Parts: C-alpha cells; structure tokens; sequence
C-alpha cells in the first residue's frame, strides 16, 4: 500500500538491478515469467510494495531503466529474468558517453532526461501512496555518474519529501578502474551532499577482501559479487515487507541514525556469511551474528573504523529470535569496545526485527554505520583530486565542451569542507 | 545501431585490410562468397540475404587493388566499395596531396555518406595508413580535413605504421611524416603507432619464425585491431567500446600517440608449455624484449595505460594482478597522474586463422599506452629531416609539384615545439 | 528446484517447503518457514 | 542441504575447466600436425630441385 | 558455566594438537565428524567447555593453534580427526620463520599477530563466561616459540585477570636437536616468568627413557611419546571435566601452588604406567601401586630431585577409591627420611580426587615433586649460552630485524637473577 | 607454497641438473612428455597439464644444451627455460661475466622474474656451480650480483664443484677459482662442497663399479641432493624447509666454504649381506675412507653436524646413536659451541633408478659437519696461485676482453684476509 520505485543507471546500475530482482522475485516466489506460485499468502499480502499487477495476474516489476550504451542494455534483456521488466521502460541511448561525467550532465545527458522523466510520472500517477525512491550507480562512469546527478538534481523539484537512498559504487583505493575516474567522482558528490537524502559506500575491493578471506571463493566473477550486495540492500526495505515485533521502515531508519543533514554517508554489511569448509561447522545463534557485523574484516567498504569513532549504528534483525538476545547483545559490543564509540550521543544502536527470513535460513541480519573512518577514505580522493587539476591533466574532455573550471574548485570546496565537518565530530 | 565504417588508404593500409577482413569473416562465420546459412556493427544486411562489411578500400595504383578483385574474397566486397586511380603518388607528400588526390577526392566521400546512411548509431572511424610514403601521407592528410568539416564530433581512431630508426625502404619518408605530422595534428582524434623493426625484434625471439613476410605480420596487425573492436559485438562483464579510448590515454591535444603491445604472441607448438593466466600476462606487456615499440619506456614514465582482455579472464584475478605491477620500482609512475590504469575484459576467446602463427590460448591482453619515451624517437626524426633541409637536399621535386618551399620551414617550428611538450611533463611540478 | 541459481554464496534453499511443518495436539499443521 | 548444493556447484565447474584444458590439446594438435605437413612439403621441393 | 579456549604453539604445537586433543575428544565420545557417540550421562555434561555448539548438535574444538610455514597445516590433518578441529583457527602465513625468534616476533609474526587476536577475541564474546587458556609449546622453533610469546606477550595486558598457564617443551641436555636455541628457548623464558601463571619441564630425554625401561616398547616413536604427555596433563584438567568427591579445577591450582608469584617452574613427574609384561603381575590397589611412584627412573623431566628439595608437591586422583589410605600410603614416605624431606615446609599436600577414571583402565594417580634440580637445568645453561654470546655465533641475522645487542646480555641478565632466585631457598 | 627454482650453472651445472632432475623425474611419475600437489616446489602445473620445472640453467659451450633439444627427455625440458648462445667463452671470466655475458643477462634475469611472477610462494634459489670453467664462474657472479639487487632477500644457496687438490682439467683454474671466491664470499647464502676425485676414491674403492664416468658422479650428486632438500615435497616426523638451512647452518658471515660426508654408498652384492641399522652404519661418516671432498677432519675439528635421515629411522635410536658418537673422544669440540648438532627426520625412504648400483636401502644416513680443516685446501691453492702469479700467466686475454690489472690483486688480499678469519679459531 506503500510503496518504492526502483530505478537504475549506468551499465553497473543496470546489471546490479538485474541481480536486484532476480532475489527479490522469489523470495515473493515467482516463475521466470511472471506468475505467482509461492506456498503460502504471507508474502502476497503486500506483494505490492516492489511490483505491480496486471491482467490475469501476470505481475510486472516498476523498476525504471536508463544506459546510454545499448550493447549492454540488452545483455539483461536475454538473461534468465529479462522477459517481466515491460519493454516500454527501457529507456536506451543511441551514443555512449564516453566516462567523461558532464558527458552524462550537460551534452548527452539532457538529451535523454526528457524521456526518462516521461515514465516516472507516468509511473508515479499509478501508485497509490508511495514512500521512497531507489538508485543503483557507480561513480566510475559518464553512463552511470554523470545521468543520475541529472535525475537527482531535478527529482527534488517534483518529489521534495520523498525519501532517496542511492546505493553508489565508491572507487576501490588500491586501483581505480578509470584513468580519468576522480573528476568524475569530485564532481558527483556535490550533487550527492545537498540531494540524496541517504547514499551507501561499497567499495569494490571490500567485495574482493570477502571472496579472499571469508568466503574464500576460488572464481568469483561479476554475477557473484553483484549477489553478494544485492541481499544486502534487500535487508533495507523489508520491515514493510512483512511484518515483524519491533518494525523499522526506510522513514524510521534515517531520521533515527543521521544527526545532522549533510552527513550522511553510510558504511554497510551482511552478516551470515560462511565458506563451504566452515558451514558444517558454524555456530547458530544471535551473538555469533555480533561477531559478523561489528567485524571491521566483513565490511564492504574499505577503510577500518579502528581509526575513527561511530555515530549511529544501525541492525535490522531478519528472523525468529528472543528480544532480551538481541537487547543484552548489543550492550556488550559497546562496553568491550567503547573507545570506538562516541560520547555525546548516550545509546548509539538501532534496534529493528522482522519475523520471516530469509527463505531457509534461521536468522539474518544487516548492518548500516554511520562513521568517521570514511573521511580516511574522503581524504584520498581529494588529494588525488588536486594532482590532476593543478598541472591541468586531463582538462579539455571537460573544459571545452562543459562548465569552466570555477566548477572544479568548486567542488573542491563541497569536498574539503565535508572532511573537515567529520574530524570536528571525531572529537566533538 | 553501432555500425563502424573501416576506411583504408594506401597499400599499407590495404595490405592490412586484405587479412583484417580475413579475420572479421571467420570469427562470424561468414563463407568467402559472403553468405550465412549482432554482427551489424562491421556487417551490412541486404534484402537478399547476403552479408557486405562496411568499409572502403581507396588507393592511387591498381597493381595492388586488382588481386582484391580476382581474389578468394572478390564477391563479398560490393563492386563499388573499392576505389582505384590511374596515376601514381610516387613517394611524395606533394603528389599525394596536390596532385592526384583533388582528382580522387569528391568519390570517395561521395561514398561514405551513403554508406553512413545505412545505420543510425554511428560512434567511430577507423583509418589504415603508414607514414612511409605518398598515399599514406598526402592522401591520408587529405581526407581528415574532408571528414573533419563533414562529421566532427564523430571519433576517428587510427592506425599508423612508424618508420623506425635503424631499417628503411624508402629515403624521402622523414620528410613525409613530419610534412603529415601538421596537417594530421590538428584533425586527428587518436593515432596508434606500430613499426615493423619491433615486430621484426619479436617475430624473431618469441616465435620460433625466422625470415616473415608482412601476411605474417598483418595476421597480428589484423589481431591487435580486432582485439580493441571486440567488445563493441561481444558480452564481457567489463566491456569498453571504442569511442572510450578518447578521453584516458589523450591528456592534451597536442599529445595523441598512444602505442600498441599485444603479449601472447607465442608458437602454437610453444602454446603448449607454459601456462597462460592474467597475473603472468599484465607483466609481459612491459619487458623490454615484448613491446612492438623500438623505445624502451624505462627511459621515461608511463602516462596512462589502458587494458583490454579476451576469453576465460576473471576479474578477481584481474584486479590482484595489476595491483602489484606499480609496487615495483621498475614500473615507474609519478605524482601528477597516478591512477593510470582502466581495464577491458570479454568473453569471446580469441580464435586463430589456418596459416597463422597465433595459437588458440584463451586469455590475451593487448595493451595500450602512451609513454614519455617517444620524445626520443622523434629526437632523431626532427634531427634527420634537418640533415636533408640544411642543403635542400629533396624539395627539388615538391616544389614543382604544386607546393611551395614555404610549408618546409613552418614544418619546422611546429615539431620542434613538440618536441618542448614533453619535456614539460616529464619535469616534476613542486 | 525452486532456486534462482543453486549455490549463490548468500544463502538458498532447495527443499519444497510444502512439507516442513509439525502440529500441537491443539493446534493446526502450521509451516515452519512462515510462522510469525 | 545448502551445504551439498555449494558443493556440487564447484564440482560443475571444475567440469567445465576439464573441458577447456580438452580443448586447447585439440587446437594446439591440429596446428601442431598441419606444421609438420608443410615442413615436409619443403623437403620434396628441396628433391626437386636436386634432381 | 565455564568454557575453554586453547593455545597450543608451533607444528610440534600442531603435533602435541593432534595427539593431545586425541585422548580428551575420546573420554567424552565423540566421533570424527561431530555428533555424539558416547554411552553414559557423565559424557554430555559440561561438555561446552571445549566444544561450541554448531548448527546440527555438533561439537568443535575452540582453539588456536599457531604457525606460519603452509607445510605442517596438512600433516596434521592427515590425521583422522582433521574434519573435527576446524582449521578457520589453525594459522600460517606465505612466509615462515624457519628457526628464527626474530622473524616470528616482529618481522611477520608481529603482522599476523593482528589476525590471531582479531579471532581469539571474536570467539571469547561467545563465551558466555570464560574460564582462560592453557599451554604447551616447543622452544627451538622459530614460529612456536616466536608467535607464541608474541600471545602470551599481548594477552597479559589486555586480559590481565584471567588465568593462563603453560607447560612448555624444552629440549634435552646431552642430545640436543637444533643447539642454537638457547637464543630461543633462554629469550622466551624472560618474556615467559613475567607473563605466564604456570610453566613445567615435558623434557624429550625423559619422555625417551620410558619406553627404553618402563613400557618395553622396542622402537618408539614421539607419537607414543605424545601419548604420554595428554596422559598427564588430562590430570591438571581432570575436574571441570569430570564431577568429584573432592575436586580441584584449574583456579584452585591457580591459587594453591604459587606461593612466591615469580617462581611457578616446577618439575612433572607420572607415577603410573607399566609395561605388558608386568600387565599380568600387578594389582589395581594404592600398596603396589606405591612401588612405582617415588623412583628415581619414572618422571616427566629429566633432572633428579635428589639434588633437590621438596617445596610444592600435588596429587589429583582418578577413582572411586579408599581415601585413607590415600593418607595412610602418603604418610609412610613423608616418615622415612630427611634429606629431601625438607622439615621447613610443615607439611604441603593438595589432594583431589575424581570418580570416572580415564577410558581404559580403573585405578591410577599422579604427582609432581618440586625440587631445586630445575634450578639446574638452567645452571647448566648458564655456560652453553656464555659460549656462543660472547663469540657472536647467529647474530649478524639476528640484528638486521629490529633489535639492540643489550637484549640479549639483559634476558641472560634475568636468567642470573631466577637461579639466584630458586638458592635462597636452597 | 613453498615453491623453488634451482638454477645450476656451467657444464657440470647442465648435467648435474640433468641427472639430478633424472632422479626427481623417477621419484615422482614424470612421463617425458609432462603428464602423470606435494611435487609442486619444483615443478608448475600448466594449464594444459604440464608439469613444466622451474630450473634455468647456464652453459655457454652451445655443444650440451644442443644436445637437450632432442633426447628422450626432449618434451620433458622446456627449452625456452634452458639458456645458451652462439659464440663460447673458454676459460674467461671477463667473456663471462661482462664481454658475452653482456647480452644474455637481459633474458636470464628476464626469465626467472616471469617466473617467480608466475609463482607465489618463493624462498630462494639451489645453485651448484663449477669453479674451474668460463661460464659457470662468471655469468655466474654476474647472476649472483645482479639478483642480489633485484630481489634481494630471496635466498641463494650453492654446493659447489671445486678444485681437485691433485688432477685438473684446464690449465690455470686457479685464476677464475679466486675470481669466483671474492663473488661467493659476498654474495652466497651458503656455499659447501663437493668435488670429482673424492668422489673417483670412494666409488673405485668400495663399490665394484671400475671405470665409472661423470654420469655415475652426478647420480651420487644426486643422491645427495635428495637426502639435503627433500623435506620440501616429503612430511616427515621432525621435517625440514628451505629456510632453516640459511638459518642454523653458518656461523660467521664471511665463513660459509664447511665441508661435509656422506656415509651410506653400498652396492647390491655388500647390501644383501651387510645389516644397515641407523645406529651402526652412521659411524661411517666420520671413518677417514668414505669422506666427500679430499680432507681429514681428525687434523682439523668438528664445527656443527646437520645429520639428514630418511627411512626406517627412530628417535630412539638416532639419539642412541648421537650418544655413542658423542662418547669417543675423537669428537673435538672446543667450548664455543659444545652441544651442535641438528637432526632432520624424512618418512619417504630413497627411490632406485636404474643405472646405479646402490640397492634400495630400508633407511639412511647423512650429515653436514661444518668442519676446520678447510683451511690447510685453500693455503695449498694460496700456495700454488703465487707460484703462478709471480709470472703473469695468461693475464693478456682478460686484460683485452675488457678490464684492468688490479681486478687481480683486488681479488687477491681477500683470500689472506678469508685465511686470517678460518685461522682465528
Ligand atoms: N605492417 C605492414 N606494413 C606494410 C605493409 N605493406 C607495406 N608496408 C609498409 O609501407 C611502407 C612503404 O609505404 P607503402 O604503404 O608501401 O606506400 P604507400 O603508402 O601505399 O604509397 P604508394 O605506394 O606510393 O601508394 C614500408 O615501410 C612498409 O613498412 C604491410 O602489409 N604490413
Ligand atoms: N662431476 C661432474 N662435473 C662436470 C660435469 N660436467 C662438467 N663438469 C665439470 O666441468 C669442468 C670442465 O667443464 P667446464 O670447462 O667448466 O665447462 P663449463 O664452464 O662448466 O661451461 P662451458 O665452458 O660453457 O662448457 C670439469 O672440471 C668438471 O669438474 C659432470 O657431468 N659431472
Ligand atoms: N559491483 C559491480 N560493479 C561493476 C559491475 N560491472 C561493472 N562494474 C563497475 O563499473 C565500472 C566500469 O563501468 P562504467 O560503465 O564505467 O560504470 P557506469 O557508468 O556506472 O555504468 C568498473 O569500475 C566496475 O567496478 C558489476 O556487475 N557489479
Ligand atoms: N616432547 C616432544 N618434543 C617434540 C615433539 N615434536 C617435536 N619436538 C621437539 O621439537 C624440536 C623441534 O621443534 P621445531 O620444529 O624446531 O619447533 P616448531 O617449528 O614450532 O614445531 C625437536 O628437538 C623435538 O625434539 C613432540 O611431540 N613431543
Ligand atoms: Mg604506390
Ligand atoms: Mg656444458
């Protein structure tokens, strides 16, 4: 009855969304071609929440695609899932555009923004009462970067109080996969402070620390990382998924764990996790789960927060468990480790349960941290910003054809002024 | 929607072109005659069920253009495509730009707007030519004014054959390369530099061939360029299409000559021994003995490299690999450009050609960079066209060809300002 | 089976879950997977 | 039971590596032989020309 | 409600992990791949103190055990019970030490000590309640001694309270088997007297002597040597896991036998166990049993107490059994003599009995009898490291990872001091 | 995980790397054309199943490599691995080391750094090299000095052949002998030897094998080889690696040239009689008619004793027979290092290749005793190289390759110095 619109950007957006809805289909249990034939009802009394109905109960996902590039637009077209997204929502681009981000903001990124705007609010006029908006990118590309700052900047103009989460691929910082990577990274996070009203951090090379250590994976190729994230942003939106004993929805998650309005970038992670050794090994209860996620080692995105202090914790519980477990559970990650917590805020964790799970296990559960660890990572790219803008690397792909530079040092000054707003709340 | 037009000049560039069509039509499985009992990029759909490439052949002598036509692959190139002359260029910037191509000029676009008017999409260009002579100077300078004025904004990427230091065929080919060098600045979008002396040092070492002739060397010319325009028709989980090249290896207009290495070019009897992963492969790119370049690029700094991956190559092992080869002291980087580095990875394995000395190794690497070490390639090249200008040595032809001695002189201040460019890089900015 | 892809790392289940359930003297069969 | 399907997949794909390494014995064979036909060829040719 | 965490060091750690966890996960039965298999009610008691509880009713050893060369992970694990200890915690690095306390201590062993207590502190949240560890471990290593002091080195400040015995290995006076470790096992034991709670002598030389004249084996091997030393030490642990009549767990010898807290190396000694030939002559009763318990042929270390005196003497007990004569049979060898019954002490005698006997066998004891002849042990010593100190015999590698010279005349500095330490009372 | 590369350099380092590769071939299934993880120290699976070594090898006499092309072991060696040129360098350090050995330390260094960045898990390089020739001393060096910046702290061990103290092959050997002396003083981990005419005395006395050849010399190197550095691929009891040889074996930095014995080589026809118990046949490295490089160490004293065992070996009698030898005061140990010894223990007991004569033996014995009496070899060879150089022998031919004159005395007054370090005890 309320609901979330999901929407995708970028060749890494659009193959995350495709891993997106190939776990969320049945889990509400649904056929490769769009028909419900679950076991039990519980998970059709609200099964409008991520889909749509339609004649003769062939149900159709709402998410909204936009790329630039069609040559792997089509690639999620033929999978095993492409046959229930409506091809009227494919929304393609004729050119590419070539990873330079005002590409995607100024020249062929307003291009398209007239059509891709044209079925959300043909889209937003059939919902009932929705809730929130959901966006996949990475920062690396023009496809993915520089078209969502356009949708976000000129979102708030129609859609003010509707919550936003963008759920962004930060670049790794052992290697950046783009040579050209960090103008487009400076200047997305401008557009990201004042707009989303939540974004997360996953770093691509946490995901590959997971399949070195924990899962210990021998061949882990893009179908299995994209899995990996996308339970974890499958824990988010569920407390309105099905009911539970203590319920927090999207609302209730960010107006009780950001202080204060541009700080809020976020730091997550998935608890149960076990190799193919240890599984028949593995203990089975609710501090073995407290080992999961307050392990700095299973986190997906890169820097420890042994060298910083949190503000907020967030743990959504997914599963049949004792409340007292989870309540005398929590206390005791605070007292053992209390220097990295900080001292004008009394209680730090978010409490949040759901009674189904995920389909089989006993429990799981899912963190979300709100740190200062991430300005060590906020403090590499804007030195690795300045190394490319002073001897002038790299400048007219962006100058000639875009803004001036005023924009980059702009952005500079969106960006140094964040790192110095998380080292005065290091220590109050 | 993604249709690319191959445009290919002079009999380098259609020596090229005669086995790079040899490959595009295998790895589709195309009959010679053209039938087929995503391949629109390169391939022309007719109504009567038959396949044409997208491509024009243009040359100013029909000796090399005639066996084309009476050839094994004579009724898959569509009978006007082709394009001959009747007078040759003869070794000469000034014949090749001033003479005969005005008269062979309003064709050949003539052609190429129609054979754009096919597709909808269109992203790239791709002309073949080497700085030896006439016709890959004059009359490749020629068309990129044409094309410039005509489409703009469309990226035309290139390939060029470099004459190398020590080995030569002709003597008035330092003048022809840097008399292009101008008028290819300006109106060029990219340029790929491979000279034949470091694929002679290759051919020689890693295969056991001694004494080739250039069908050998255009079977790896045609798999260094079917390497990059792989990933424009096949899925990969990181695919790169071919206007990206643009804006990661170009830091300034003045500065577009990024180089080309291919590194599994090993015996097909020498396939068999070692084994080929992605961490032993991203390392072999740079040793001095496997580059296609007679620079060794310890002499400079790397500036940017971009990667680009075929068959079984997993990005795990990918991102380890190429990790490690900047913690060396040997591969050397410095502060102002320190990320460097993009990757390509695709799913199609690189296939092989019967007669070919390539073999069916399932994971290959070509890459592409661009160094500081060119500034000393030229630092001969600038030296040697003033061996010749210092007593007028051969204008003595050009000037009664339809040029003036004018454009000699200007030719020279504006490589040796080039020259200047790169020595502002490779200084530290403190 | 009723799986996505068997053996994703996260974790899946293969048995019909038709079948899991254990009754009360007192009660009704009620599913396992389901029970709030 | 989660356990034993993780277990079968890895096995699956050691299967289909199996079937690489076949494959790559089969093309480089091939080459191999036809190699060794023309180097024979030239041999004859050499008997020609002494004859 | 206490539970165990273990510690044993080194690939001869992994050694004495694989036949010492082989008598303890026998007694309370369970099989090689977890589930229980034992037929009485003793045997599922308190059996969490090792074992975690898995999914499925499964049972896992909580331990760690340390090393850093990838080639002693897997000859451990060819053992049968490599599918019980789950080698998560079962530690190596790409690069070992390879005889070198250096190389484990800083080098390497000081970057992977990060992983080791990034894991020994995720397990004890668990615990409900811990109890503390407990150790054996070899000296002439470079991991086990290396890697192992580096625990027990960063484990005393942030666990002070908790209680943490060893029960180390060294090595044999006049066969000696890699005889540059005294700048091995003699650095350790200045890191070890200001940490540890406990340490013994588990000499090879007297573990080597009982097969020659008391069990008749004719070729033995250090696996039945390594049988030896779990049928001992199952003694020290023999109450929180089996219930008594007058028990004495791992607290009250924590608390019972350290009178002067810097002195706690004591000599180990086994008064029972003969051979199969004298299996057919012999009673299961206190009086016979007598014979074989006070010799000077029958210990666990090599060094004889009769150089020595007798300071702190313990006794536990397996055994529904006549408990004066318990007193009766103890008495009649403390009224025989008075050399080395020292009439200082007044009397020391800590008794603990326990009702299930081990797995076997009905009737048995244990002793251990103090001395000042461990003070000898490191007398001697005190001239084979004099030898190659003041000749600079390894050193040169040693200096190239991070130390000072003086580190070494300082170490020696304090073995001076506990020698000097054991004749005040000599 | 502890993968090695054993580089062996000269003539000799081709076919005893041949040889000893023969016996690593026979004790693991090597089929000569690759196919069939404990051998995985020495050999690299390909991705066509290929069991490929990793061991480059050096010989610049184009005339031996030239045969291992073909061979039945012709698929079994890669031969882009095996090293060697067009144009010799016949008893010439300089050639070796800076006149042809210019242009091929290129593809060498080029080699071994694709392969160790191929591999993971290295620790060093085994190197045997032969002091007396042109390219086993020099190219040699070059390699030494060269990777010990390259690499660095990766191990490099050598077991050199050395000069007889009687018979000889070329002429003045004593030149590139010191010229490759003051290169392994500097940069060799470890350095001991074994030599050619003891090896003549021992297999002519006891074994009834009359007119041998280097070929049965090299399957006792072999032999040998095996019993030091099979720990790497075979458990043991109380086993061994790479680095623990580098870490227990040497005293002083400058002094790593020490000796050594090997007792147990009994033919078929002395072995179905003789009982071969590991307390009493390992006495056999101490009697003076079965040692390995032409020294007494009665004249000189016990240093340190690496004893290697492989078999039917118990700690029992190991340490019983440590005992009794530890007993009888021909044992002198003076008061710097009085207990000594160190004991390795190797379940897999030695494989039988066809062509030797030593039977399968039930168990084993070694040893390494580092050793004194070096000292009286290298005052003979001080002795002999100033009987030669008070005339200048054959100086011009070096001097026109491409040096000076002082790259002798340079050399030279390093060997007094190395003497003055063995005399000091
Ligand atoms: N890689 C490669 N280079 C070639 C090939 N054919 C010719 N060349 C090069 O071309 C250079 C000479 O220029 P050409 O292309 O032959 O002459 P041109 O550019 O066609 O000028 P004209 O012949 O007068 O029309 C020589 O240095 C050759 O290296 C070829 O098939 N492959
Ligand atoms: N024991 C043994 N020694 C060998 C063998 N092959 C060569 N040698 C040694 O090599 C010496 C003569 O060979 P060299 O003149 O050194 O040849 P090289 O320097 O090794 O290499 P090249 O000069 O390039 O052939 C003799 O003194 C032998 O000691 C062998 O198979 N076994
Ligand atoms: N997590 C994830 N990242 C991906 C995947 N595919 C590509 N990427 C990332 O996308 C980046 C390059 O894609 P690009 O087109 O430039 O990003 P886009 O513009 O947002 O589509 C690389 O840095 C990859 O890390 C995927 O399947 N999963
Ligand atoms: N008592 C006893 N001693 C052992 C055992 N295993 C090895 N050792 C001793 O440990 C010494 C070698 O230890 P080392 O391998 O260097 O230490 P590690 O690397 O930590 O295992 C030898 O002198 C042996 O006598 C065992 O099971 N029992
Ligand atoms: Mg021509
Ligand atoms: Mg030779």
């Amino acid at each position: 009855m309320r609901e979330i619109v999901h929407l995708q950007a970028g060749q890494c957006g659009n193959q995350i969304g495709a891993k997106f809805w190939e776990v969320i289909s049945d889990e509400h249990g649904i056929d490769p071609t769009g028909t419900y034939h679950g076991d039990s009802d519980l998970q059709l009394e609200r099964i409008n929440v991520y889909y749509n109905e339609a004649t003769g109960g062939k149900y159709v996902p709402r998410a909204v695609l936009v790329d630039l590039e069609p040559g792997t637009m089509d690639s999620v077209r033929s999978g095993p899932f492409g046959q229930i997204f409506r091809p009227d929502n494919f929304v393609f681009g004729q050119s590419g555009a070539g990873n330079n981000w005002a590409k995607g903001h100024y020249t062929e990124g307003a291009e398209l923004v007239d059509s891709v705007l044209d079925v959300v609010r043909k889209e937003a006029e059939s919902c009932d009462c929705l809730q929130g908006f959901q966006l996949t990118h990475s920062l690396g590309g023009g496809t993915g970067s520089g078209m969502g700052t356009l949708l976000i900047s000129k979102i708030r103009e129609e859609y003010p109080d509707r919550i936003m989460n963008t759920f962004s691929v930060v670049p790794s910082p052992k290697v950046s996969d783009t040579v050209v990577e960090p103008y487009n990274a400076t200047l997305s996070v401008h557009q990201l402070v004042e707009n989303t009203d939540e974004t997360y951090c996953i770093d691509n090379e946490a995901l590959y620390d997971i399949c070195f250590r924990t899962l210990k994976l021998t061949t882990p190729t893009y179908g299995d990382l994209n899995h990996l994230v996308s339970a974890t942003m499958s824990g988010v939106t569920t407390c309105l998924r099905f009911p539970g004993q203590l319920n927090a929805d999207l609302r209730k998650l960010a107006v009780n764990m950001v202080p204060f309005p541009r700080l809020h970038f976020f730091m997550p992670g998935f608890a149960p996790l076990t190799s193919r050794g240890s599984q028949q090994y593995r203990a089975l209860t609710v501090p073995e789960l407290t080992q999961q996620m307050f392990d700095a080692k299973n986190m997906m995105a890169a820097c420890d927060p042994r060298h910083g202090r949190y503000l907020t914790v967030a743990a959504v519980f997914r599963g049949r468990m004792s409340m007292k477990e989870v309540d005398e559970q929590m206390l005791n990650v605070q007292n053992k480790n209390s220097s990295y917590f900080v001292e004008w805020i009394p209680n730090n964790v978010k409490t949040a349960v759901c009674d189904i799970p995920p389909r089989g296990l006993k429990m799981s559960a899912t963190f979300i941290g709100n740190s200062t660890a991430i300005q060590e990572l906020f403090k590499r790219i804007s030195e690795q910003f300045t190394a490319m803008f002073r001897r002038k690397a790299f400048l007219h792909w962006y100058t000639g054809e875009g803004m001036d530079e005023m924009e980059f040092t702009e952005a500079e000054s969106n960006m140094n002024d964040l790192v110095s707003e998380y080292q005065q709340y290091q220590d109050a | 929607m993604r249709e690319c037009i191959s445009v290919h000049v002079g009999q380098a560039g259609v020596q090229i072109g005669n086995a790079c069509w040899e490959l595009y039509c295998l790895e589709h499985g195309i009959q010679p005659d053209g039938q087929m009992p995503s391949f629109n990029t390169f391939f022309s759909e007719t109504g009567a069920g038959k396949h044409v490439p997208r491509a024009v052949f243009v040359d100013l002598e029909p000796t090399v253009i005639d066996e084309v036509r009476t050839g094994t692959y004579r009724q898959l190139f569509h009978p006007e495509q082709l394009i001959t002359g009747k007078e040759d260029a003869a070794n000469n910037y000034a014949r090749g730009h001033y003479t005969i191509g005005k008269e062979l000029i309003d064709l050949v676009l003539d052609r190429i707007r129609k054979l754009a008017d096919q597709c909808t999409g269109l992203q790239g260009f791709l002309i073949f030519h080497s700085f030896g002579g006439g016709t890959g100077s004059g009359f490749t300078s020629l068309l990129m004014e044409r094309l410039s004025v005509d489409y703009g904004k469309k990226s035309k990427l290139e390939f060029s054959i470099y004459p190398a230091p020590q080995v030569s065929t002709a003597v008035v080919e330092p003048y022809n390369s840097i008399l292009t060098t101008h008028t290819t600045l300006e109106h060029s979008d990219c340029a790929f530099m491979v000279d034949n002396e470091a694929i002679y040092d290759i051919c020689r070492r890693n295969l056991d061939i001694e004494r080739p002739t250039y069908t050998n060397l255009n079977r790896l010319i045609g798999q260094i360029v079917s390497s990059i325009t792989a990933s424009l028709r096949f899925d990969g989980a990181l695919n790169v299409d071919l206007t990206e090249f643009q804006t990661n290896l170009v830091p300034y207009p003045r500065i577009h000559f990024p180089l080309a290495t291919y590194a599994p070019v090993i015996s097909a009897e020498k396939a068999y021994h070692e084994q080929l992963s992605v961490a032993e492969i991203t390392n072999a790119c740079f040793e001095p003995a496997n580059q296609m370049v007679k620079c060794d690029p310890r002499h400079g700094k790397y500036m940017a490299c971009c990667l680009l991956y075929r068959g079984d190559v997993v990005p795990k092992d990918v991102n380890a690999a190429i990790a490690t080869i900047k913690t060396k002291r040997t591969i050397q980087f410095v502060d102002w450009c320190p990320t460097g580095f993009k990757v390509g990875i695709n799913y199609q394995p690189p296939t092989v050609v019967p007669g070919g000395d390539l073999a069916k190794v399932q994971r290959a690497v070509c890459m592409l960079s661009n160094t500081t070490a060119i500034a000393e390639a030229w630092a001969r090249l600038d030296h040697k066209f003033d061996l010749m200008y210092a007593k007028r040595a051969f204008v003595h032809w050009y000037v009664g060809e339809g040029m003036e001695e004018g454009e000699f002189s200007e030719a020279r201040e504006d490589m040796a300002a080039l020259e200047k460019d790169y020595e502002e890089v490779g200084m530290d900015s403190v | 089976p009723p799986c996505v892809n068997p053996g994703n790392p996260v974790f899946s289940c293969m048995l019909d879950p038709k079948t899991l359930h254990t009754t009360t003297s007192l009660s009704k069969p009620k599913m396992i997977m389901y029970k709030t | 039971e989660d356990r034993l399907a993780k277990e079968r997949r890895e096995a699956k794909e050691e299967r289909r590596q199996k079937e690489l390494v076949e494959n790559t014995r089969l093309g480089l064979n091939a080459q191999v032989t036809s190699i060794q036909a023309q180097r024979q060829a030239a041999q004859r040719l050499k008997e020609e020309e002494a004859l």
